[PDB]
Order: structure tokens, then C-alpha cells, then sequence
């Protein structure tokens, strides 16, 4: 077919017709370029027609990528944003592109079970059509054939659902930066891509008319500045920005740090001369209530400038608020040849789907008159290419891992070349993993794409340890290592000493095996208040509703009170439990201060790692009052028992391995046996902890009945004779009875030893040694209804932000997933008999 | 749910829930059926002193969820915070 | 069946072919398969365990599996709709077979393809592509020696065809 021709025009003109076929429709497209023929030089016979050059190459790149369709309307506003087209993304499009770019990543190709997913790459094929539309409008005015794509860049948005193959996709797309460079002018693209009006995710292309240009007047830049914290400690601090005009606070709050969010708008006068600045951004306070509120604006404006003072006064003033934390050390992700790729043989089939029938990839003639190598592969091509090299080489070919992904077309390259790439995981952001990439063209070793991937963790869970782990020294070396976790312990202690009157940390530390408080001066007597203040109710006989005093050793008299624990202070369960949940959150936030923490993570803890966790991940409540309701209810399931002389109760708990006793011995046996020995002695005695199925049970109640079932254990070891081996020899009645043969000789052994008894090891049970209160048992649940006053005037209703919450927290009491419905409800009533939960059941209507 | 609705929804549904998980007892067994079946998470992080629940995620893995894994294919790795730290924070040597 | 219980029917393992008594080829999704031998890898042993000193009734199976190079669910259910597409090809074309000469034994049935009242390419895909192999019960030969035209030779179907009817003087 022809592809140049040349031919003479009205009289002393020629027109070199640039001929290309492959289009939209197939229908072939001339390039008409002019040239004035001069036959009085004969050094320079031919000048070129320069002017309306740019034209006749931009209704040229029109009919191309639009077809003759559209009329070429060179009058596009830079300012608003380019609308696409609505699209319906189809099953033969999904396979026709992952066979154009060669992906083989099984979400994509049609499975029976299994919704058809569509590759993340696709976006261009969606939005090309109007991205591309943004380096037409008339102020940028360049040279179209030598454009080059330097850059694209990937951004899912935080919580959008991947494509499938009937989503109704429409696409919007506005233009950023528009600036003279040293090399050409450069023009860059956000198309953020709809899904049913819902924007999906964010395609950042770059573009560069190469060459030189001087229109300083139509050059521009819109950028959004990274989030400054700026940290206000002397009084100085809040005058010296208050004096700044730009600087306008409308609440008159007291502030210790803000966040500056901000944008600016640049306007160019020259290569660093700014013909105007307006840069708009908030200014914003964190709570402790963790609910943030915007103090006032930030609102400079200015002409002929040099740089963006507020930037630079956030800059040097004040760190921001940085997401990529990188590593000190990045670590090769895997080791060896196998990352290696080829080039297509021809570019056709990657244009004809891409719709991008840029004629440098598919023409010889036209890449050679751009004077590049020849027919280089499409740039989008190549992207997409290590892309699912990396989708499956680093995410282990789990596609919705990935969530954003940009590189930088630095080379070219000429079909069928062998490409090798390096993957390389460097830093963090989020939770999800930073991992950079460099392909270099492994014949000539120079590089062609540095790219970059932001790629999603394995479906991480967190759970937290509970009481009985403690030991001295937990997490000190963290403490005295992390900045971000000694500043948990310091905001702590320095809150206990100044309202309880000691330090935490000595107690992890040195921990000692008594304590005592002294009510000294002025804050000494404000601080045995303190503990006055504390009631406590226990329901008992009478049932009244006791506003009753822990302690009763405490008055207005008494100028210093003394805790005693013979094993060590850090036993205690008022004082073990802060510890816990200290060290518990400090290793927490250290971990997130490293980007660590994925945003669909699942969390639960064991008893007391659960006021650790919604503390930490839900942040329900700040440390001051965490500590506050981890001591008070340390000290209330404490004075929950009526003690001895030395303190001590007839109550006590223990834990069993089910299999130890005999193989046959299931779960239903040993509650079956706690349940039997419970109902004949009278007494109190509950299995509190579901640990591991027939490996670990932790059973609670009176010492009476623990070495009741600590002994029936042992006689039905020693005879083998299990209550689940006689339900074919006996039946469900009369094994009631059967074990009441056994259980009786075994009661007697029980009031045979004195009544608080030393709960001896069974054989294959292993008492809780230290604690003697049934926690998790209906023995404390006479105790709730002050902890949950205590609760509800400590956990402002305001910090509950339940999205995190629903699905995401695995409660102790209900293992199903907390979530909010109205079945949830009803399983949370039915195991605690509560009134408020009950009463928003029955009126549950007025919940939509 | 209104935001406004939800949210008292939520806070006292999370309050009574601490007040009696104080005096009920915990249901841990299923909770871990949970996060290991519902979810099929594959790291699973302990955050404390002593890995008492890495040791008590290792045992229900070898006791009821060692098909269901090979039947997925899943490698489930279990991580605590006393002694794996170089694995916890991505910076291994 | 352990396996297939963790999963849906599209992921769903079956027998492929039997190549004879202790010689068993599986097919299903390569990851579902995968599982299935990584099951294997626990309830099996190594094969330098030497059970010798155990008694016979409580030693522990011992296997060798591995993948064949084929790319292809053959004789599955995952591939039961190609086989309306591949006879419609046939339709496309004059695709057919006339009677034969020398009896040819089914491989699923057993029973041979001269008494066909179907066509018989439109068995013998539906034989290729869903129903399995009983390879023992249809090489039910009454035969002195056995010539293989198929690929490998040494490692062909020869070796395992030989080693199926070792006594029986072939």
C-alpha cells in the first residue's frame, strides 16, 4: 500500500504526504506535511513550511486516535476536566487484552465459580481516549510527532473493588503539570477512572513534547502538597504563625500539634520566576478523642515569587506526615535469570486493543522520521508486561494484592528484544509492600524501566496475649530503643504517679513484692481522693445496688497505704494488667510507626490482649483512660471475692489437657464432667476458657469443686472408663447416675482437705498458679454493672468509628465476628441476659 | 445505619460487651475457627510477652486445619512478637 | 475424597485414567492437585525409612507421584463442554471414519468400535475428553505380542503395558 508520497502542489510547493493505514477503522490516514520549494539557494534548495505545522500534525494524531468520527476542536480548556466515555467492560475485550500483553494470571481468564476479573492495566484501554485529550488544547502548542511517554503510574484507591467483566466504567481525567523543562515541555495526566459514579482508581501518565519551548505564559503546575505535622510546644511558635497573613485560624482552640494539609496552584513566568502562587489548604488538630477538626485555612497568595513560603516554612519547621518508610537495607525478592521477558514481534495486536495506533510503534516510515530506532515497543506495553511479571513473581500470582504501580519509560525498546527485570522490596506505605523494579535490556545492560509497585500483604491477623505471660522487663529494650514506644510508657506512668502515685515502670522493672503509696502534701491528699472515689458494687444477698468502697483501709485518715504481693508486685492482677496492655500497645504502635499495618486485618486478644486491641487498632480510647479501666477492673475482679486473713479466697482455676486423660476423651466429655460435678455438689465451677480443642481447657470456680473434677479426671484415667464410652453401654439417664457413683467418693475427698485446698495436679490437669478468682464465670457477674458504668463514663461514645470494628474484631464472649445485627444482638442477649442490649432488640426498627 | 444510629449502635454493643466478657467465659477455640476458616488469614501475628497463642495456633493447625490447608494450598505462617522479630518487621538479615 | 471435601465441584479432583493395578493418573486444577499431594507428603513416608523391623499391617504407604508434561484436563468433566465444540467441528468438515477391519476395544467400555451404532469420532472424543481410561480392562487382550507406535518408547506406554501383563506370556 502507499505509505509516503510525494508530489508537487500549486506552483512552487511540495507536499511530502505521510500515508498510514492502521486505524480505528482501517481507513488510510495521510500526514500532510508542506514544503516550499526555492530554486534561488541551491545550499538550501527546500525550506519547510513551519508555520501551522503543530496543526497539521495535531488533526494528523485526531483522526488517529479518534478517527474521523469527532471534528478536530482544537478549543479544549486546560482548566476543567476531560470527560471519557462510558464503557461496558466485556469478557472478549478482558481476553483479547491479557493475550495482547501475554498474562497469564488465572483471575482474568474465565473460570465457572469464580467472578471474571479484569487486569488492573486495563484502565488506559478506558481512559486513553481521554487522557490523551489533554495535549491537544491550543496552549500547549508543540511538536505532537516527537512526543514521548515518559511515565505512568498506577494508583488503585484505598478500598475500590478490582474491574469485572459487566462493571459500566466511565472515566475522567484533568491535567496537572504543564511546564517548560530544559528538555521539552512536559505534560502530565491524573485520569481518575468511574465505576457507577464511584471513582475506582487513579492512572498519573507523563508525558514530553521534546525539544525547546518558551511560552512561559501557558505553562502551569497544580500539585497537592504532602502533609506537614508541625509540632507547636513554646508560646513563640503559636504568635510567630499566627503572624503570617497566610496563616488564618477560624476556632480560637488551644493546639499542641497540627497537620497541614495543603495544595497550590504555581504559575510560571519565566524558568524559576513564579507569575503566581495560590495555595489553599487546611490546617487540622488531633484530639485526643481522636476525632480531628480543622482549626482554620491556610491562604497565600502572591506574584513574582521565588518559592512557596508556606511549603518552606512547613518544610524546616515541621516534618510531615510521611507514608514511604523505608528500610535502611532493601532486600532482593528473588535471585537469579528467571525475571527475564522478550519483546512482541510486531506492536499491531497491542494497538489494535490498547486502541493506540501510534504510527511510531507499528510504521518503519514514521519511526524513522521521529529519527528514533526503529519501531520501539508500545511504552504501555512494556508496563503492562512487568507488571504481570511482578503480579505473579512477587504477590505469587494473587492479583488483587497489587494496588498501585508506576515506572518510568527511561529506554526504548525495539521489538523481540529480551528484557531482564530485578524486583526489589525497599520500603513500606500503609501495610503494603513498597517494591521497586529496574528492566534493563539484558544485551546491552542499560536500563529501561525503573518502576515502582505498591503490592498488598498475605491476609494478615493480629491477636494479643492475655494475663499470665508477664515477666519482669517486658519490652525494655523496646522501650529503650523505641522512641515511638517510649513515648506509650512515659505518656503512661507520668499519668499513674501524678493520679495513683507510682511508676509503672519501676514496677516492670525492679518489680518488688510490696508497695506503698503515701498521701504526702497537697497532691498527695489529691491523689488518695482518687482512690476514694472508686466504688465498686458487688450484688449480694440483698441484691440492692451498693455503691460500696474498695477500699475500705483508705480515708480521710489514712496518710499512706501499702500493697503487698509475696511473689512480686507484678502479679497483682491491678498491677500486671496495665503492664500488659502497656508493653501489649507500645509494641503496637512501634510496629505501625514502620507502615506495618494492612488495612483489612482481623484482630482479637485472650482476656486481656481484647482492651489491648481495641485500644490499638480501633483506638476506642486514648492510654490515660486505658489505664485507668484495665486498673479498675484489675482491682475489681480482685476485691470480687471475699478473702481470708491473708487474703486469699476458696475460689481458684485451673487448666486441663483433655487429651492427656484419654484419647477418647472429647470436648463434650470434660464440659459433660463439669457440668455434672457442678449440678451435685451445688457448688460453682465453669470451664472459662476455650482454648484448644482437647488440648487446653481452663476451668473456674470454688476450690471445692475443682479438685472434685480434678479427681473424677483422675479416676476415669486410672479406669479409662469414659462418660462418652458408656453412651453405647448405658444411656443418657443412667450415666448421670453412673458418675454420681464416682463423683460422691471423690466429694468426700474434697471436704476432706481444708476447705480453701491447695489444689494438688491432677493428671492431666495443671491448676492456674497465682490467680484464685473465677474470672469469665457467672461468680464475677454480680461485679459487671459497676465496670460497666465505669466503661461508659470512660470510652467516649464519639471515638467508637465501628467500620473498623464490624467484621474486623473477633470479641471473647460472642467468637463470632462483631458486627451490628440484629441476630448479633440477640446471640450477645441470649448469653448475658443484658437490659440495654435487650431494650434496643425489642425497638430494634430504628435502625433504618 | 445512619452514621449517628450506628454509632450509639455500636458503642453500647461494645461496651456491655467488654462489661460481660469480665465475667463470661472466652470462647477461644471458635474465635480461632474463626480467623483461620472464615478469614484463612496466613500470618498470624501474637503481640505480647511469651507466644502463648503461637503455641496455641500451632496445635488447632495440626489438629483441624491441616486438610483445609492442603486443600487450599495455604502455608500459614504463625509470628509472635517475642522472638520473631526480624520476620515481623521485614528486615531480616 | 479428603481432598475434595475443602472445595467445590469446579475444583473438584477425579480419576483419569487407571493404568493399571497400582498405577493410577489423577487430573483436576494444578493447584487443587497440588494439595492433593501435599496431603500425600504428610500421610506418606520417605523412602529410605526402612520399615523392615515394623510389622506388616501398621507400616506406612509409601507412593511415587508427579505431574506428566500434559497441559490438558483430559478425560474430566473440566473440559465436558469442548466436546460439543470439537464434534461440531467435525460437522464443520467431512470428518468421519467408514467400518473398520481389525477389532478395536474400547477404552471406557471395553467393547469394540466395529459394533458402534454412533459414528465413531464422536465416541472417541467424548472417550478422550470426559470419561476416564480403564486401560487393564480394555487392553483385555487375548494377544502373543504387543507392538507400541507411540512416543517415548522406554519410558512409553510399552514399559507400563508390559509390566501389566507380565504373566500372562506376552
Amino acid at each position: 500500500l502507499p505509505v509516503v508520497e510525494i508530489e508537487l502542489v500549486k506552483p512552487n510547493t511540495i507536499q511530502l504526504s505521510l500515508i498510514e493505514h492502521r486505524t480505528a477503522d482501517t481507513n488510510p490516514v495521510a500526514l500532510p506535511f508542506l514544503y516550499k520549494y526555492n530554486p534561488a539557494d541551491g545550499f538550501a534548495p527546500i525550506l519547510e513550511i513551519m508555520e501551522d505545522r503543530n496543526e497539521r500534525i495535531k488533526e494528523f494524531y485526531w483522526k488517529l486516535w479518534f478517527g474521523s468520527s469527532v471534528p478536530y476542536s482544537n478549543d479544549i480548556n486546560v482548566e476543567k476536566a476531560i470527560l471519557g466515555d462510558e464503557i461496558t467492560i466485556s469478557s472478549q475485550t478482558i481476553s483479547e487484552f491479557t493475550h495482547a500483553i501475554g498474562n497469564k494470571c488465572d483471575a482474568f481468564v474465565d473460570r465457572p465459580g469464580k467472578a471474571t476479573l479484569a487486569p488492573m492495566d486495563f484502565a488506559i484501554v478506558i481512559g486513553w481516549k481521554a487522557i490523551i485529550k489533554a495535549i491537544f488544547p491550543k496552549s500547549v502548542d508543540g511538536d505532537l510527532l516527537k512526543l514521548v511517554h515518559l511515565s505512568n503510574g498506577y494508583k488503585m484507591i484505598t478500598g475500590a473493588a478490582p474491574l469485572k467483566k459487566g462493571d459500566v466504567v466511565s472515566t475522567k481525567a484533568e491535567i496537572k503539570a504543564v511546564l517548560n523543562q530544559p528538555s521539552g515541555k512536559l505534560v502530565e495526566v491524573v485520569g481518575t477512572i468511574y465505576r457507577e459514579g464511584k471513582p475506582v482508581m487513579e492512572v498519573t501518565s507523563q508525558f514530553l513534547y521534546r525539544g525547546e519551548y518558551n511560552d512561559y505564559c501557558n505553562t502551569f503546575q497544580k500539585v497537592t502538597e504532602t502533609p506537614v505535622q508541625v509540632a507547636f510546644k513554646s508560646a513563640k511558635d503559636l504568635a510567630v504563625l499566627r503572624s503570617k497573613e497566610w496563616f488564618h485560624l477560624e476556632k480560637d482552640v488551644q493546639f499542641d500539634v497540627l497537620t497541614f494539609r495543603c495544595e497550590s496552584t504555581y504559575k510560571f513566568k519565566s524558568a524559576n520566576v513564579y507569575s503566581s502562587i495560590k495555595t489553599t489548604g487546611q490546617v487540622l488538630l488531633e484530639l485526643p478523642t481522636k476525632e480531628v477538626i480543622q482549626v482554620g485555612s491556610v491562604d497565600y497568595e502572591a506574584g513574582t515569587s521565588y518559592g512557596n513560603p508556606v511549603t518552606d516554612y512547613l518544610s524546616r519547621n515541621g516534618k510531615t506526615i510521611e507514608e514511604s518508610v523505608i528500610f535502611e537495607n532493601a532486600i532482593p525478592l528473588s535471585s537469579g535469570e528467571e525475571l527475564t521477558s522478550k519483546a512482541p514481534g510486531t506492536n499491531e495486536p497491542y494497538a489494535i486493543v490498547s486502541g493506540d495506533y501510534n504510527p511510531i510503534h507499528v510504521s518503519r516510515v514514521f519511526a524513522a522520521y521521529a529519527k528514533l530506532p526503529g519501531t520501539i515497543t508500545h511504552g504501555m506495553y512494556s508496563s503492562a508486561s512487568i507488571r504481570a511479571l511482578v503480579e505473579e513473581w512477587a504477590a505469587n500470582n494473587v492479583a488483587a494484592r497489587v494496588r498501585a504501580f508506576k515506572c518510568d519509560f527511561v529506554g526504548m525498546v525495539l521489538p523481540n528484544d529480551t528484557l531482564q527485570t530485578t524486583m526489589e522490596h525497599v520500603g513500606m506505605i500503609n501495610g503494603r509492600k513498597i517494591i521497586k523494579v529496574e528492566t534493563r535490556n539484558v544485551e546491552t545492560e542499560l536500563p529501561v524501566l525503573i518502576g515502582e509497585a505498591e503490592i498488598e500483604q498475605p491476609t494478615t491477623t493480629y491477636v494479643f496475649t492475655g494475663q499470665g505471660s508477664q515477666e519482669q522487663g517486658m519490652g525494655m529494650e523496646l522501650y529503650n530503643s523505641s522512641e515511638v514506644a517510649r513515648e506509650v510508657w512515659d505518656k503512661a506512668d507520668r499519668h499513674f504517679v501524678n493520679n495513683y502515685g507510682f511508676s509503672i515502670l519501676d514496677i516492670v522493672q525492679n518489680n518488688p513484692n510490696e508497695l506503698t503509696i503515701h498521701f504526702g502534701g497537697a497532691k498527695g491528699r489529691a491523689i488518695r481522693d482518687n482512690y476514694i472515689g472508686m466504688m465498686f458494687e458487688t450484688i449480694g444477698e440483698d441484691g440492692a445496688l451498693k455503691s460500696e468502697k474498695i477500699f475500705k483501709d483508705i480515708d480521710e485518715t489514712t496518710t499512706s497505704y501499702t500493697f503487698v504481693s509475696p511473689t512480686g508486685l507484678l502479679s497483682a492482677t491491678q498491677f500486671t494488667q496495665p503492664a500488659l496492655t502497656l508493653m501489649e500497645k507500645a509494641a503496637y504502635e512501634d510496629i505501625k510507626s514502620k507502615g506495618l499495618i494492612p488495612s483489612d486485618i482481623m484482630f482479637a486478644g485472650h482476656s486481656l490482649g481484647e482492651y489491648s486491641a481495641l485500644s490499638s487498632l480501633a483506638n476506642v480510647m486514648p492510654i490515660e483512660s486505658l489505664v485507668d479501666v484495665v486498673f479498675y477492673r484489675g482491682m475489681t475482679m480482685q476485691v470480687a471475692v471475699p478473702r481470708d486473713e491473708l487474703g486469699r479466697s476458696n475460689y481458684g482455676m485451673v487448666a486441663v489437657n483433655p487429651s492427656r486423660v484419654s484419647a477418647t476423651f472429647d470436648d463434650s466429655a470434660l464440659r459433660f464432667v463439669v457440668d455434672e460435678v457442678a449440678n451435685k455438689t451445688k457448688w460453682l465451677l465453669e470451664i472459662v476458657n476455650y482454648n484448644v480443642e482437647n488440648q487446653q481447657y481452663v476451668a473456674a470456680g470454688d476450690l471445692r469443686a475443682l479438685d472434685t473434677l480434678t479427681n473424677v479426671l483422675n479416676v476415669l484415667k486410672i479406669n479409662k472408663i469414659d462418660i462418652v464410652k458408656l453412651q453405647e453401654q448405658m444411656s443418657i439417664e443412667k450415666v448421670k447416675e453412673h458418675l454420681y457413683e464416682i463423683v460422691d467418693e471423690v466429694a468426700a475427698k474434697s471436704l476432706a482437705k481444708p476447705q480453701p485446698i491447695d489444689l494438688e495436679r491432677g493428671f492431666a490437669v495443671i491448676p492456674l498458679k497465682g490467680i484464685s478468682v473465677p474470672f469469665h464465670s457467672s461468680y464475677l457477674m454480680s461485679g459487671v454493672k459497676p465496670f460497666q458504668r465505669f466503661l461508659c463514663k470512660k470510652i467516649p461514645k464519639s471515638s467508637v468509628k465501628p467500620q473498623d470494628l464490624i467484621g474486623k474484631y473477633i470479641p471473647n464472649l460472642t467468637a463470632k465476628p462483631f458486627e451490628l445485627t440484629k441476630e448479633y444482638f440477640q446471640s450477645v442477649y441470649d448469653l448475658t441476659k443484658s437490659e440495654k442490649i435487650k431494650s434496643i432488640l425489642d425497638n430494634w426498627e430504628q435502625y433504618e | 445505619m445512619k452514621p449517628e444510629i450506628e454509632q450509639e449502635l455500636s458503642h453500647t454493643l461494645l461496651t456491655e460487651l467488654l462489661a460481660y466478657q469480665f465475667a463470661s467465659p472466652v470462647r477461644w477455640i471458635e474465635t480461632q475457627d474463626v480467623f483461620l476458616k472464615q478469614h484463612n488469614t496466613e500470618r498470624i501475628i501474637e503481640i505480647g510477652p511469651s507466644p502463648t497463642l503461637a503455641g496455641m495456633a500451632n496445635r488447632t493447625i495440626k489438629a483441624k486445619y491441616e486438610s483445609y490447608d492442603a486443600a487450599l494450598s495455604l502455608q500459614r505462617q504463625v509470628l509472635c512478637y517475642s522472638k520473631d522479630a526480624k520476620e515481623i518487621y521485614y528486615k531480616p538479615d | 475424597e479428603q481432598t475434595n471435601s475443602h472445595l467445590p465441584r469446579e475444583k473438584h479432583i477425579a480419576i483419569s485414567l487407571i493404568n493399571g493395578a497400582r498405577n493410577l493418573v489423577l487430573s483436576g486444577p494444578p493447584e487443587s492437585l497440588y494439595g492433593f499431594n501435599l496431603n500425600l507428603r504428610n500421610q506418606k513416608a520417605p523412602m529410605g525409612l526402612d520399615q523392615s523391623r515394623v510389622p506388616f499391617s501398621e507400616r506406612k504407604l509409601k507412593c511415587s507421584n508427579r505431574f506428566l508434561p500434559i497441559f490438558a484436563p483430559f478425560h474430566s468433566h473440566l473440559l465436558a463442554d469442548a466436546t460439543e465444540l470439537i464434534l461440531d467441528d467435525v460437522k464443520e468438515h467431512g470428518l468421519s471414519f467408514e467400518g473398520l477391519k481389525i477389532p478395536v476395544y474400547d477404552t471406557f467400555d471395553g467393547s469394540d468400535f466395529q459394533a458402534l451404532k454412533e459414528p465413531i469420532i464422536d465416541r472417541v472424543v467424548k472417550l478422550i475428553t470426559e470419561l476416564p481410561v480403564h486401560w487393564e480392562e480394555a487392553t483385555n487382550h487375548k494377544a502373543t505380542h504387543i507392538l507400541d507406535f507411540g512416543p517415548g518408547g522406554v519410558s512409553g506406554l510399552g514399559v507400563l503395558t508390559h509390566r501389566n501383563k507380565e504373566g500372562t506370556g506376552a
